[PDB]
This record gives structure tokens, C-alpha cells and sequence, in this order.
């Protein structure tokens, strides 16, 4: 995933 | 035993020991046995430095990406690296009274204040860095020093403990501080230290790494992978920055696009920092040494 947090 | 990394300018003059009178033998504390030097010739000839001679250290030498070179407010050169009769010799901007960022992360809790200080003074340096070709793969906080008014000295040079059975690498960094691209050996742009500007913040915030594991291998793959839970109880601009930094393909992450660290210095995050101000040194850190 690109996003790491959330 | 410990590995320097001296990233060299194009043209170069290489030296020996024969190019400095020693003026002065100092104790440093963290420092320890610092000898203060003028150098007798060449382009800086008169120049003051602090020369360091280490007995068992190894010397890596690699190029900049990339004028007479300017002193920053905020980094400390090394400007010469040289071996002679099993003595690495080490010749350093003088730093009279420094210590070690490790030591005062150590000391103190940090607030999201404190950081926006150590942090803002901490991007001019590392993006003055890659404006002069030195892209960091694994900056850490054993690179940052602190000058004795308390203010951010970032190394412009590489350190590693790397330890024969073992085949020597000639990139040795701590995981724990590489971005992804650099973990898959794929890329090493000027992105990839944003990366880890970000973790410094995470940690320097929380007091803890935001990615870990038993082993080097575990925590590659959760630098790959791991999905993480972004501490609640930093403010929305804190969390807004690392979520911004902690982007998994680099041409995402802010500070990648054009405008580079200028899009770290608009974000909402620094929005207290006066940036000539704090180029001036005009103002205080938080913690004086
Ligand atoms: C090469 C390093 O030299 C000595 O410390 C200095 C350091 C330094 C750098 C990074 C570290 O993580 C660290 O622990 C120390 O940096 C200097 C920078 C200067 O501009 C002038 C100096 O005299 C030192 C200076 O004397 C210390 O002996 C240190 O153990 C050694 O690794």
C-alpha cells in the first residue's frame, strides 16, 4: 500500500 | 568497528598529515581526544580544523550527484580523509563544546514545539546536502550533533558499525531509518531521505520507531508491507505531515515534486517557523546544552 498509516 | 563515508567534491586535493601545524589537543567529552589544526597549504591554506585520528576505523570514498563551498548554519563538513600507517585521519569543521542529538533525545520528552524546532532546522540542512550531491539512503540521529548554543549540526558525512566470515557490502545502513526503494536496493533519490526525515519525526514524537522488528528481515518486510496505526494523540498537523512523508512510491512523498523542501516548509506543520529567522540562528532551541 502507498499509504502506510490509516 | 566503525565505517566513515566521505562524499567527495569534484577536484578534490587530497591530504596527509604533512598539510596541518597542530595547534591545539582538546577533550570534548562525547568527542573524546580532538586535535585543533591549521592547514598549510592549498585553497584553505590558514584554514582552523578539528582533525580526529582513529585507529580502527575503514574509509569509503563516493561520489557527489552534484564554487569555493560556503559554511551552513546547521551541517559540519568533513573536508578530509586520509590513511596513514593504520590511522584513519579525519579533518572536521572545529566544534567547539558539541554533543550528540542521542543524548539529548535520551534526556528529555519531546513536544510537538521542540520538534518543529530540531526538525525545521534539521530539512534546511539535509536539503542544502542534496543541493551539493549527497543523498543520505539511511540518515539517522547517530548523524546529528549539536553545536554548544544547542542548534542542529547535521554531519555531512556517513558513520556505520559494520563488523570475516561476513562478505563486506559497499552500503552498510540501518534498516530501520531506509525507505522502501533503498530496502529493495531499486532507488536512492533525494525522496528516499524524506522517508526518513519522517521517521526521525516519529520517533523524535513519539519515542519510538514506527517500523520494527526481530530481526532485519522482519523489519524489511514491514518497511514493505506493515500498515500502521498513526499515534492519536498527535495533532492533525503532526499526523497530516507523517502521513504525507510516509508515502510507499517515492514520486508521492512530499518533498519529491519540483519545489522539493519547499513543500515540507509551507506545510501547516511548520507554520510558527520564520525560515530566514531560523537560517540566522536567531532563534533559541528549546533545550540549551
Ligand atoms: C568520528 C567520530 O569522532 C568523534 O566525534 C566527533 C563527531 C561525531 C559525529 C557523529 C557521531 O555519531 C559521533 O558520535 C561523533 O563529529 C565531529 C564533527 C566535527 O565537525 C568535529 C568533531 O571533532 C567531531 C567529533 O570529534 C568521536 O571520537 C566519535 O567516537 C567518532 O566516531
Amino acid at each position: 500500500d502507498d499509504d502506510v498509516f490509516t | 568497528e566503525i565505517a566513515i563515508t566521505h562524499h567527495v567534491k569534484e577536484g578534490h586535493e587530497k591530504a596527509d598529515p604533512s598539510q596541518f601545524e597542530l595547534l591545539k589537543v582538546l577533550g570534548q567529552g562525547s568527542f573524546g581526544k580532538v586535535f585543533l589544526v591549521k592547514k598549510i597549504s592549498g585553497s584553505d591554506a590558514r584554514q582552523l580544523y578539528a582533525m580526529k585520528v582513529l585507529k580502527k576505523a575503514t574509509l569509503k570514498v563516493r561520489d557527489r550527484v552534484r564554487l569555493v563551498e560556503v559554511n551552513h548554519p546547521f551541517i559540519v563538513k568533513l573536508h578530509y580523509a586520509f590513511q596513514t600507517e593504520g590511522k584513519l585521519y579525519l579533518i572536521l569543521d572545529f566544534l567547539r563544546g558539541g554533543d550528540l542529538f542521542t543524548r539529548l533525545s535520551k534526556e528529555v520528552m519531546f513536544t510537538e514545539e521542540d520538534v518543529k524546532f530540531y526538525l525545521a532546522e534539521l530539512a534546511l540542512a539535509l536539503d542544502h546536502l542534496h543541493s551539493l550531491g549527497i543523498i543520505y539512503r539511511d540518515l539517522k540521529p547517530e548523524n546529528i550533533l549539536l553545536d554548544e548554543e544547542g542548534h542542529i549540526k547535521l554531519t555531512d558525512f556517513g558513520l556505520s558499525k559494520e563488523s570475516h566470515e561476513k562478505k563486506a557490502y559497499s552500503f552498510c545502513g540501518t534498516v530501520e531509518y531506509m525507505a522502501p526503494e533503498v530496502v529493495n536496493r531499486r532507488g536512492h533519490t533525494q525522496s528516499a531521505d524524506w522517508w526518513s526525515f519522517g521517521v526521525l519525526m516519529f520517533e523524535m514524537l513519539t519515542g519510538t520507531l514506527p517500523f520494527q522488528g526481530k530481526d532485519r528481515k522482519e523489519t524489511m518486510t514491514m518497511i514493505l508491507k506493515a500498515k500502521l496505526g498513526m499515534p492519536q494523540f498527535l495533532s492533525p498537523e503532526a499526523q497530516s505531515l507523517l502521513r504525507m512523508l510516509f508515502k510507499r512510491n517515492p514520486a508521492n512523498r512530499l518533498g519529491a515534486g519540483p519545489d522539493g523542501v519547499e513543500e515540507i516548509k509551507r506545510h501547516s506543520f511548520f507554520s510558527t517557523i520564520d525560515w530566514n529567522k531560523l537560517y540566522r540562528r536567531e532563534i533559541h532551541p528549546p533545550f540549551k546544552p
